[PDB]
Protein backbone atom coordinates (compact mmCIF):
# COMPACT_ATOMS: atom_id res chain seq x y z
CA UNK A 1 0.00 0.00 0.00
CA UNK A 2 3.00 2.31 0.39
CA UNK A 3 3.66 1.72 -3.33
CA UNK A 4 0.02 1.36 -4.38
CA UNK A 5 -0.94 4.88 -3.27
CA UNK A 6 1.86 6.51 -5.31
CA UNK A 7 1.93 4.53 -8.57
CA UNK A 8 -0.54 2.13 -10.15
CA UNK A 9 -0.13 -1.64 -10.25
CA UNK A 10 -1.87 -4.24 -12.35
CA UNK A 11 -3.37 -7.45 -11.05
CA UNK A 12 -0.61 -9.84 -9.93
CA UNK A 13 0.30 -12.48 -12.48
CA UNK A 14 1.50 -14.70 -9.64
CA UNK A 15 1.31 -14.76 -5.86
CA UNK A 16 3.96 -15.70 -3.33
CA UNK A 17 5.03 -15.34 0.28
CA UNK A 18 8.06 -14.65 2.45
CA UNK A 19 9.93 -17.55 4.01
CA UNK A 20 13.25 -18.57 5.53
CA UNK A 21 16.27 -19.90 3.67
CA UNK A 22 18.53 -21.92 5.95
CA UNK A 23 21.41 -24.37 5.64
CA UNK A 24 20.25 -27.97 5.64
CA UNK A 25 20.82 -29.89 8.91
CA UNK A 26 22.26 -32.78 6.90
CA UNK A 27 26.01 -32.53 7.20
CA UNK A 28 28.32 -32.32 10.22
CA UNK A 29 27.82 -36.04 10.72
CA UNK A 30 29.50 -37.39 13.89
CA UNK A 31 31.68 -40.46 13.57
CA UNK A 32 34.94 -42.07 14.70
CA UNK A 33 36.82 -40.04 12.08
CA UNK A 34 35.88 -36.88 13.99
CA UNK A 35 37.72 -36.73 17.30
CA UNK A 36 36.25 -36.11 20.79
CA UNK A 37 32.76 -37.37 20.04
CA UNK A 38 33.30 -39.47 23.21
CA UNK A 39 34.91 -37.83 26.25
CA UNK A 40 38.45 -36.60 26.93
CA UNK A 41 41.35 -39.08 26.57
CA UNK A 42 42.93 -38.12 29.92
CA UNK A 43 40.35 -40.29 31.71
CA UNK A 44 41.19 -43.16 29.34
CA UNK A 45 44.91 -42.73 30.06
CA UNK A 46 44.10 -42.76 33.79
CA UNK A 47 42.11 -46.00 33.51
CA UNK A 48 44.93 -47.52 31.43
CA UNK A 49 47.22 -46.64 34.36
CA UNK A 50 44.60 -48.18 36.67
CA UNK A 51 44.61 -51.44 34.69
CA UNK A 52 48.43 -51.39 34.70
CA UNK A 53 48.37 -51.00 38.49
CA UNK A 54 45.86 -53.85 38.74
CA UNK A 55 48.21 -56.03 36.66
CA UNK A 56 51.12 -54.98 38.92
CA UNK A 57 49.08 -55.95 42.02
CA UNK A 58 48.18 -59.31 40.44
CA UNK A 59 51.87 -59.82 39.58
CA UNK A 60 53.17 -59.13 43.10
CA UNK A 61 50.46 -61.24 44.75
CA UNK A 62 40.92 -62.00 51.38
CA UNK A 63 43.19 -59.26 50.04
CA UNK A 64 42.15 -60.13 46.48
CA UNK A 65 38.52 -59.67 47.58
CA UNK A 66 39.14 -56.07 48.65
CA UNK A 67 41.26 -55.46 45.52
CA UNK A 68 38.28 -56.59 43.45
CA UNK A 69 35.95 -54.48 45.58
CA UNK A 70 38.06 -51.33 45.12
CA UNK A 71 38.38 -52.01 41.37
CA UNK A 72 34.62 -52.71 41.18
CA UNK A 73 33.69 -49.46 42.93
CA UNK A 74 36.22 -47.41 40.94
CA UNK A 75 35.11 -48.76 37.56
CA UNK A 76 31.44 -48.47 38.55
CA UNK A 77 31.93 -44.80 39.50
CA UNK A 78 33.83 -44.07 36.26
CA UNK A 79 31.23 -45.77 34.02
CA UNK A 80 28.42 -44.02 35.92
CA UNK A 81 30.15 -40.65 35.41
CA UNK A 82 30.56 -41.37 31.69
CA UNK A 83 26.88 -42.37 31.51
CA UNK A 84 25.86 -39.13 33.25
CA UNK A 85 28.01 -37.03 30.89
CA UNK A 86 26.59 -38.82 27.84
CA UNK A 87 23.04 -38.37 29.14
CA UNK A 88 23.65 -34.66 29.76
CA UNK A 89 25.06 -34.24 26.24
CA UNK A 90 22.10 -36.07 24.70
CA UNK A 91 19.64 -34.05 26.81
CA UNK A 92 21.13 -30.73 25.73
CA UNK A 93 21.15 -32.04 22.15
CA UNK A 94 17.47 -33.04 22.13
CA UNK A 95 16.53 -29.94 24.16
CA UNK A 96 17.51 -27.82 21.18
CA UNK A 97 15.56 -28.31 17.96
CA UNK A 98 15.97 -27.18 14.36
CA UNK A 99 13.99 -24.07 13.49
CA UNK A 100 10.52 -24.92 12.18
CA UNK A 101 8.69 -21.57 12.17
CA UNK A 102 9.16 -17.85 12.77
CA UNK A 103 8.67 -18.02 16.55
CA UNK A 104 11.29 -20.78 16.77
CA UNK A 105 13.73 -18.37 15.13
CA UNK A 106 12.46 -15.59 17.41
CA UNK A 107 13.18 -17.49 20.64
CA UNK A 108 16.72 -18.61 19.76
CA UNK A 109 19.06 -15.67 19.16
CA UNK A 110 22.05 -17.91 18.38
CA UNK A 111 21.25 -17.94 14.66
CA UNK A 112 21.32 -14.50 13.06
CA UNK A 113 18.39 -13.54 10.86
CA UNK A 114 17.61 -10.46 8.80
CA UNK A 115 16.46 -9.41 5.33
CA UNK A 116 17.24 -7.10 2.42
CA UNK A 117 18.02 -3.47 3.32
CA UNK A 118 14.81 -1.36 3.23
CA UNK A 119 12.95 -3.93 1.15
CA UNK A 120 9.27 -4.79 1.25
CA UNK A 121 9.95 -7.58 3.77
CA UNK A 122 11.63 -5.25 6.27
CA UNK A 123 8.90 -2.68 5.58
CA UNK A 124 6.37 -5.39 6.43
CA UNK A 125 8.17 -6.32 9.65
CA UNK A 126 8.51 -2.66 10.67
CA UNK A 127 4.75 -2.23 10.17
CA UNK A 128 3.89 -5.46 12.00
CA UNK A 129 1.66 -5.69 15.07
CA UNK A 130 1.88 -9.40 15.93
CA UNK A 131 4.28 -9.96 18.82
CA UNK A 132 6.39 -12.68 17.17
CA UNK A 133 7.09 -10.55 14.10
CA UNK A 134 7.49 -7.50 16.35
CA UNK A 135 10.17 -9.36 18.33
CA UNK A 136 11.87 -10.44 15.09
CA UNK A 137 11.79 -6.85 13.81
CA UNK A 138 13.18 -5.64 17.15
CA UNK A 139 16.03 -8.15 16.78
CA UNK A 140 16.62 -6.98 13.19
CA UNK A 141 16.67 -3.32 14.24
CA UNK A 142 19.04 -4.23 17.08
CA UNK A 143 21.54 -5.59 14.53
CA UNK A 144 20.62 -3.12 11.79
CA UNK A 145 24.18 -1.84 11.40
CA UNK B 1 21.29 -71.30 49.47
CA UNK B 2 20.44 -68.29 51.63
CA UNK B 3 23.90 -66.80 51.06
CA UNK B 4 23.17 -66.55 47.32
CA UNK B 5 19.99 -64.58 48.11
CA UNK B 6 22.04 -62.40 50.50
CA UNK B 7 24.63 -61.70 47.79
CA UNK B 8 21.90 -60.94 45.25
CA UNK B 9 20.25 -58.58 47.75
CA UNK B 10 23.57 -56.76 48.19
CA UNK B 11 24.00 -56.77 44.39
CA UNK B 12 20.78 -55.02 43.49
CA UNK B 13 21.02 -52.81 46.58
CA UNK B 14 24.36 -51.55 45.26
CA UNK B 15 22.72 -51.28 41.83
CA UNK B 16 19.94 -49.12 43.32
CA UNK B 17 22.53 -46.95 45.10
CA UNK B 18 24.57 -46.40 41.95
CA UNK B 19 21.42 -45.78 39.89
CA UNK B 20 20.41 -43.01 42.30
CA UNK B 21 23.96 -41.64 42.14
CA UNK B 22 23.88 -41.76 38.33
CA UNK B 23 20.54 -39.93 38.28
CA UNK B 24 21.81 -37.20 40.63
CA UNK B 25 25.05 -36.81 38.66
CA UNK B 26 23.13 -36.62 35.38
CA UNK B 27 20.78 -33.99 36.84
CA UNK B 28 23.74 -31.91 38.07
CA UNK B 29 25.56 -32.08 34.72
CA UNK B 30 22.32 -31.25 32.87
CA UNK B 31 21.58 -28.18 34.99
CA UNK B 32 25.23 -27.10 34.67
CA UNK B 33 25.25 -27.48 30.88
CA UNK B 34 21.83 -25.83 30.52
CA UNK B 35 23.07 -22.56 32.06
CA UNK B 36 24.08 -19.75 29.72
CA UNK B 37 25.92 -16.47 30.40
CA UNK B 38 25.21 -12.97 29.10
CA UNK B 39 25.98 -12.70 25.39
CA UNK B 40 23.67 -9.94 24.10
CA UNK B 41 22.18 -6.58 25.03
CA UNK B 42 18.73 -8.20 25.13
CA UNK B 43 19.92 -10.17 28.17
CA UNK B 44 20.32 -6.87 30.01
CA UNK B 45 17.09 -5.62 28.41
CA UNK B 46 15.15 -8.58 29.86
CA UNK B 47 16.93 -9.79 33.00
CA UNK B 48 16.71 -7.36 35.92
CA UNK B 49 18.71 -9.33 38.50
CA UNK B 50 22.01 -7.75 37.43
CA UNK B 51 21.78 -3.98 37.78
CA UNK B 52 23.49 -1.92 35.09
CA UNK B 53 24.12 1.68 34.08
CA UNK B 54 26.36 4.20 32.38
CA UNK B 55 27.79 7.69 32.85
CA UNK B 56 25.58 10.67 33.69
CA UNK B 57 25.00 14.02 31.94
CA UNK B 58 24.17 12.75 28.47
CA UNK B 59 26.42 11.18 25.80
CA UNK B 60 25.17 7.59 25.99
CA UNK B 61 22.18 8.75 28.07
CA UNK B 62 21.06 11.03 25.23
CA UNK B 63 20.97 7.97 22.95
CA UNK B 64 18.94 6.28 25.68
CA UNK B 65 16.62 9.31 25.69
CA UNK B 66 15.94 9.37 21.93
CA UNK B 67 16.03 5.57 21.59
CA UNK B 68 13.62 3.90 19.17
CA UNK B 69 14.96 0.32 19.36
CA UNK B 70 12.19 -0.62 21.92
CA UNK B 71 14.69 -2.76 23.85
CA UNK B 72 17.13 0.10 24.35
CA UNK B 73 13.97 1.97 25.39
CA UNK B 74 13.44 -0.65 28.11
CA UNK B 75 17.08 -0.25 29.15
CA UNK B 76 16.50 3.52 29.32
CA UNK B 77 13.35 2.98 31.40
CA UNK B 78 15.22 0.76 33.88
CA UNK B 79 18.15 3.20 34.01
CA UNK B 80 15.83 6.16 34.61
CA UNK B 81 14.11 4.16 37.35
CA UNK B 82 17.54 3.47 38.88
CA UNK B 83 19.00 6.90 38.12
CA UNK B 84 19.33 7.97 41.75
CA UNK B 85 20.21 4.51 43.08
CA UNK B 86 22.52 2.60 40.71
CA UNK B 87 24.29 5.05 38.37
CA UNK B 88 27.76 6.60 38.37
CA UNK B 89 29.31 9.78 36.98
CA UNK B 90 32.84 8.82 35.90
CA UNK B 91 34.14 5.68 34.22
CA UNK B 92 36.33 4.53 37.12
CA UNK B 93 33.39 4.53 39.56
CA UNK B 94 31.49 2.07 37.38
CA UNK B 95 34.58 -0.03 36.62
CA UNK B 96 35.23 -0.74 40.30
CA UNK B 97 31.49 -1.33 40.72
CA UNK B 98 31.78 -4.12 38.13
CA UNK B 99 34.58 -5.76 40.13
CA UNK B 100 32.92 -5.33 43.53
CA UNK B 101 29.18 -5.73 42.90
CA UNK B 102 27.21 -7.68 40.30
CA UNK B 103 27.20 -4.76 37.90
CA UNK B 104 27.55 -4.27 34.14
CA UNK B 105 28.83 -1.00 32.73
CA UNK B 106 27.96 0.33 29.27
CA UNK B 107 30.87 2.06 27.55
CA UNK B 108 32.64 2.69 24.29
CA UNK B 109 34.83 -0.09 22.90
CA UNK B 110 38.04 1.92 23.39
CA UNK B 111 37.84 2.10 27.20
CA UNK B 112 36.58 -1.49 27.42
CA UNK B 113 39.54 -2.59 25.26
CA UNK B 114 41.83 -0.57 27.55
CA UNK B 115 40.58 -2.20 30.74
CA UNK B 116 40.54 -5.71 29.25
CA UNK B 117 44.16 -5.20 28.27
CA UNK B 118 44.69 -3.76 31.76
CA UNK B 119 42.88 -6.55 33.64
CA UNK B 120 42.27 -10.16 32.63
CA UNK B 121 39.20 -10.38 34.90
CA UNK B 122 37.10 -8.22 32.55
CA UNK B 123 35.18 -9.14 29.40
CA UNK B 124 33.30 -7.38 26.61
CA UNK B 125 29.70 -8.31 25.80
CA UNK B 126 27.94 -7.27 22.60
CA UNK B 127 28.99 -5.51 19.43
CA UNK B 128 28.52 -1.92 18.35
CA UNK B 129 25.04 -1.09 19.61
CA UNK B 130 25.13 2.62 18.76
CA UNK B 131 27.62 3.76 16.11
CA UNK B 132 29.59 6.57 17.73
CA UNK B 133 32.34 8.78 16.36
CA UNK B 134 35.12 10.69 18.08
CA UNK B 135 36.84 13.69 16.53
CA UNK B 136 38.19 17.21 17.09
CA UNK B 137 36.16 20.37 16.59
CA UNK B 138 37.61 22.96 14.28
CA UNK B 139 37.67 26.73 13.63
CA UNK B 140 35.92 28.35 10.71
CA UNK B 141 38.37 28.55 7.83
CA UNK B 142 40.85 26.27 9.59
CA UNK B 143 43.04 24.03 7.39
CA UNK B 144 42.22 20.94 9.43
CA UNK B 145 38.49 21.68 9.05
CA UNK B 146 38.95 20.26 5.56
CA UNK B 147 42.09 18.24 6.36
CA UNK B 148 40.27 16.00 8.84
CA UNK B 149 39.14 14.20 5.66
CA UNK B 150 42.36 14.94 3.76
CA UNK B 151 45.49 15.07 5.93
CA UNK B 152 44.37 13.36 9.15
CA UNK B 153 42.60 10.80 6.97
CA UNK B 154 45.96 10.29 5.25
CA UNK B 155 47.62 9.79 8.65
CA UNK B 156 44.89 7.24 9.42
CA UNK B 157 45.59 5.60 6.05
CA UNK B 158 49.28 5.45 7.00
CA UNK B 159 48.20 4.12 10.39
CA UNK B 160 49.96 6.75 12.50
CA UNK B 161 46.76 7.21 14.48
CA UNK B 162 46.63 3.41 14.50
CA UNK B 163 50.26 3.54 15.67
CA UNK B 164 49.16 5.72 18.60
CA UNK B 165 46.26 3.30 19.22
CA UNK B 166 48.58 0.27 19.22
CA UNK B 167 51.16 2.24 21.22
CA UNK B 168 49.00 3.38 24.13
CA UNK B 169 46.88 0.37 25.10
CA UNK B 170 48.51 -2.10 22.62
CA UNK B 171 47.01 -5.57 23.10
CA UNK B 172 40.43 -34.45 35.29
CA UNK B 173 39.87 -32.97 38.80
CA UNK B 174 37.38 -35.32 40.47
CA UNK B 175 38.61 -38.19 38.27
CA UNK B 176 42.15 -37.50 39.46
CA UNK B 177 40.94 -37.48 43.06
CA UNK B 178 39.19 -40.81 42.46
CA UNK B 179 42.45 -42.17 41.00
CA UNK B 180 44.27 -40.89 44.11
CA UNK B 181 41.70 -42.74 46.27
CA UNK B 182 42.30 -45.84 44.11
CA UNK B 183 46.07 -45.58 44.67
CA UNK B 184 45.47 -45.21 48.42
CA UNK B 185 43.29 -48.33 48.28
CA UNK B 186 46.14 -50.12 46.50
CA UNK B 187 48.45 -49.00 49.34
CA UNK B 188 45.93 -50.35 51.88
CA UNK B 189 45.71 -53.65 49.98
CA UNK B 190 49.51 -54.02 50.01
CA UNK B 191 49.48 -53.24 53.76
CA UNK B 192 46.84 -55.95 54.27
CA UNK B 193 48.87 -58.36 52.10
CA UNK B 194 51.91 -58.14 54.43
CA UNK C 1 52.33 19.85 11.04
CA UNK C 2 49.10 20.81 9.24
CA UNK C 3 49.21 24.52 10.13
CA UNK C 4 51.95 25.57 12.55
CA UNK C 5 49.69 27.37 15.03
CA UNK C 6 50.44 27.93 18.71
CA UNK C 7 48.29 26.39 21.43
CA UNK C 8 48.10 26.28 25.22
CA UNK C 9 46.43 23.09 26.43
CA UNK C 10 44.44 23.90 29.56
CA UNK C 11 41.94 22.26 31.88
CA UNK C 12 38.32 23.33 31.65
CA UNK C 13 36.73 25.15 34.58
CA UNK C 14 33.61 22.95 34.71
CA UNK C 15 35.09 19.45 34.44
CA UNK C 16 32.16 18.33 32.29
CA UNK C 17 31.18 17.36 28.77
CA UNK C 18 28.11 19.28 29.78
CA UNK C 19 24.62 18.82 28.41
CA UNK C 20 21.76 21.22 29.02
CA UNK C 21 19.42 21.54 31.97
CA UNK C 22 15.84 21.19 30.75
CA UNK C 23 14.56 23.30 33.66
CA UNK C 24 16.71 26.18 32.35
CA UNK C 25 17.49 25.47 28.69
CA UNK C 26 21.10 26.69 28.79
CA UNK C 27 23.79 24.30 27.56
CA UNK C 28 26.62 23.89 30.05
CA UNK C 29 30.08 22.37 30.28
CA UNK C 30 32.22 22.35 27.16
CA UNK C 31 29.28 23.69 25.13
CA UNK C 32 29.16 26.72 27.44
CA UNK C 33 32.97 26.92 27.21
CA UNK C 34 32.61 27.77 23.51
CA UNK C 35 30.21 30.63 24.32
CA UNK C 36 31.75 32.09 27.53
CA UNK C 37 34.46 34.13 25.71
CA UNK C 38 37.08 31.38 25.51
CA UNK C 39 37.03 29.98 21.95
CA UNK C 40 34.21 30.33 19.41
CA UNK C 41 36.07 27.58 17.57
CA UNK C 42 34.94 24.13 18.66
CA UNK C 43 37.44 22.24 20.81
CA UNK C 44 35.93 19.06 22.34
CA UNK C 45 33.83 16.50 20.41
CA UNK C 46 31.58 15.48 23.35
CA UNK C 47 31.52 12.12 21.47
CA UNK C 48 28.56 12.34 19.04
CA UNK C 49 25.36 14.11 20.09
CA UNK C 50 22.85 15.74 17.74
CA UNK C 51 22.76 19.17 19.36
CA UNK C 52 26.51 18.90 20.00
CA UNK C 53 26.82 18.46 16.22
CA UNK C 54 24.97 21.79 15.84
CA UNK C 55 27.99 23.65 17.27
CA UNK C 56 30.03 26.09 15.12
CA UNK C 57 32.01 23.91 12.64
CA UNK C 58 31.82 20.42 14.08
CA UNK C 59 34.30 18.37 12.05
CA UNK C 60 34.06 14.77 10.91
CA UNK C 61 35.09 12.20 13.55
CA UNK C 62 38.45 10.62 12.79
CA UNK C 63 37.75 7.61 15.04
CA UNK C 64 34.82 5.20 14.76
CA UNK C 65 33.56 2.98 17.57
CA UNK C 66 30.44 1.58 19.20
CA UNK C 67 28.88 1.00 22.61
CA UNK C 68 29.17 -2.39 24.30
CA UNK C 69 29.07 -3.84 27.82
CA UNK C 70 31.98 -4.24 30.21
CA UNK C 71 31.33 -7.10 32.61
CA UNK C 72 33.49 -9.17 34.92
CA UNK C 73 33.70 -12.81 34.11
CA UNK C 74 32.84 -15.72 36.43
CA UNK C 75 35.19 -18.63 37.01
CA UNK C 76 35.26 -21.71 39.20
CA UNK C 77 36.77 -25.16 39.54
CA UNK C 78 36.13 -28.40 41.44
CA UNK C 79 39.47 -29.70 42.76
CA UNK C 80 40.05 -32.68 45.00
CA UNK C 81 37.46 -35.41 45.50
CA UNK C 82 33.80 -34.49 45.02
CA UNK C 83 32.23 -37.89 44.35
CA UNK C 84 31.91 -38.04 48.15
CA UNK C 85 30.69 -34.42 48.13
CA UNK C 86 27.40 -34.64 46.26
CA UNK C 87 24.43 -32.39 47.13
CA UNK C 88 23.04 -35.53 48.79
CA UNK C 89 23.87 -35.82 52.48
CA UNK C 90 26.96 -37.58 53.90
CA UNK C 91 24.54 -39.60 56.06
CA UNK C 92 23.96 -41.66 52.89
CA UNK C 93 27.67 -42.51 53.09
CA UNK C 94 27.14 -43.26 56.79
CA UNK C 95 24.39 -45.67 55.72
CA UNK C 96 26.86 -47.16 53.20
CA UNK C 97 29.33 -47.72 56.06
CA UNK D 1 14.37 -23.30 40.35
CA UNK D 2 13.37 -21.50 43.58
CA UNK D 3 12.13 -18.10 42.66
CA UNK D 4 14.07 -15.52 44.81
CA UNK D 5 13.18 -12.52 42.58
CA UNK D 6 10.31 -10.75 40.86
CA UNK D 7 12.10 -11.43 37.56
CA UNK D 8 11.47 -15.16 37.96
CA UNK D 9 7.93 -14.26 39.04
CA UNK D 10 7.58 -12.61 35.64
CA UNK D 11 9.20 -15.65 33.99
CA UNK D 12 7.09 -18.30 35.74
CA UNK D 13 3.32 -18.17 35.23
CA UNK D 14 2.58 -21.44 37.03
CA UNK D 15 2.55 -19.69 40.41
CA UNK D 16 -0.25 -17.14 40.31
CA UNK D 17 0.60 -13.69 41.60
CA UNK D 18 -1.16 -10.42 42.19
CA UNK D 19 -1.60 -7.53 44.57
CA UNK D 20 -4.16 -5.17 46.07
CA UNK D 21 -6.43 -3.61 43.44
CA UNK D 22 -6.40 0.01 44.64
CA UNK D 23 -3.56 2.04 46.14
CA UNK D 24 0.19 2.00 45.58
CA UNK D 25 -0.02 -1.51 44.16
CA UNK D 26 -1.48 -1.97 40.64
CA UNK D 27 -0.41 1.64 39.89
CA UNK D 28 3.36 1.45 40.31
CA UNK D 29 3.91 -1.15 37.59
CA UNK D 30 0.90 0.01 35.59
CA UNK D 31 2.77 3.21 34.68
CA UNK D 32 6.20 1.54 34.68
CA UNK D 33 7.95 0.82 31.39
CA UNK D 34 10.37 -1.79 32.75
CA UNK D 35 9.75 -5.03 30.86
CA UNK D 36 9.58 -7.32 33.91
CA UNK D 37 7.04 -5.12 35.68
CA UNK D 38 5.17 -4.53 32.41
CA UNK D 39 4.85 -8.29 31.86
CA UNK D 40 3.73 -8.70 35.47
CA UNK D 41 1.17 -5.92 34.91
CA UNK D 42 -0.06 -7.69 31.76
CA UNK D 43 -0.40 -10.97 33.69
CA UNK D 44 -2.22 -9.27 36.57
CA UNK D 45 -4.58 -7.37 34.26
CA UNK D 46 -5.26 -10.65 32.46
CA UNK D 47 -6.39 -12.05 35.83
CA UNK D 48 -8.01 -8.88 37.20
CA UNK D 49 -10.97 -10.88 38.58
C1 LIG E 1 32.69 10.92 31.98
C2 LIG E 1 31.86 11.56 30.90
C3 LIG E 1 30.63 12.02 31.19
C4 LIG E 1 29.93 12.00 32.46
C5 LIG E 1 29.90 12.96 33.40
C6 LIG E 1 30.56 14.31 33.47
C7 LIG E 1 32.06 14.18 33.76
C8 LIG E 1 30.33 15.23 32.24
O1 LIG E 1 31.19 15.19 31.33
O2 LIG E 1 29.30 15.93 32.25
C9 LIG E 1 32.42 11.68 29.50
C10 LIG E 1 33.89 11.35 29.28
N1 LIG E 1 34.00 11.52 27.84
C11 LIG E 1 32.77 11.00 27.24
C12 LIG E 1 32.22 11.92 26.14
O3 LIG E 1 32.97 12.84 25.75
O4 LIG E 1 31.07 11.68 25.72
C13 LIG E 1 31.77 10.79 28.40
C14 LIG E 1 31.60 9.32 28.79
C15 LIG E 1 32.10 8.28 27.78
O5 LIG E 1 31.34 8.00 26.83
O6 LIG E 1 33.22 7.77 28.00
C1 LIG F 1 -3.75 -2.60 51.50
C2 LIG F 1 -4.16 -1.18 51.24
C3 LIG F 1 -5.43 -0.92 50.90
C4 LIG F 1 -6.48 -1.91 50.73
C5 LIG F 1 -7.79 -1.70 50.52
C6 LIG F 1 -8.59 -0.43 50.43
C7 LIG F 1 -8.74 0.20 51.81
C8 LIG F 1 -8.09 0.60 49.37
O1 LIG F 1 -7.34 0.19 48.46
O2 LIG F 1 -8.51 1.76 49.51
C9 LIG F 1 -3.13 -0.09 51.39
C10 LIG F 1 -1.84 -0.42 52.14
N1 LIG F 1 -1.07 0.80 51.93
C11 LIG F 1 -1.21 1.09 50.51
C12 LIG F 1 -1.00 2.58 50.20
O3 LIG F 1 -0.64 3.31 51.14
O4 LIG F 1 -1.22 2.94 49.02
C13 LIG F 1 -2.60 0.58 50.08
C14 LIG F 1 -2.54 -0.29 48.83
C15 LIG F 1 -1.25 -1.10 48.64
O5 LIG F 1 -1.12 -2.12 49.35
O6 LIG F 1 -0.45 -0.70 47.77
Amino acid sequence: YVREKVIDFSKPFMTLGISILYRKPNGTNPGVFSFLNPLSPDIWMYVLLAYLGVSVVLFVILSTRIVGGIWWFFTLIIISSYTANLAAFLTVERMESPIDSADDLAKQTKIEYGAVEDGATMTFFKKSKISTYDKMWAFMSSRRQ
Amino acid sequence: LSTRIVGGIWWFFTLIIISSYTANLAAFLTVERMESPIDSADDLAKQTKIEYGAVEDGATMTFFKKSKISTYDKMWAFMSSRRQSVLVKSNEEGIQRVLTSDYAFLMESTTIEFVTQRNCNLTQIGGLIDSKGYGVGTPMGSPYRDKITIAILQLQEEGKLHMMKEKWWRGVQNIGGIFIVLAAGLVLSVFVAV
Amino acid sequence: TILGFTYEIRLVEDGKYGAQDDVNGQWNGMVRELIDHKADLAVAPLAITYVREKVIDFSKPFMTLGISILYRKPNGTNPGVFSFLNPLSPDIWMYVL
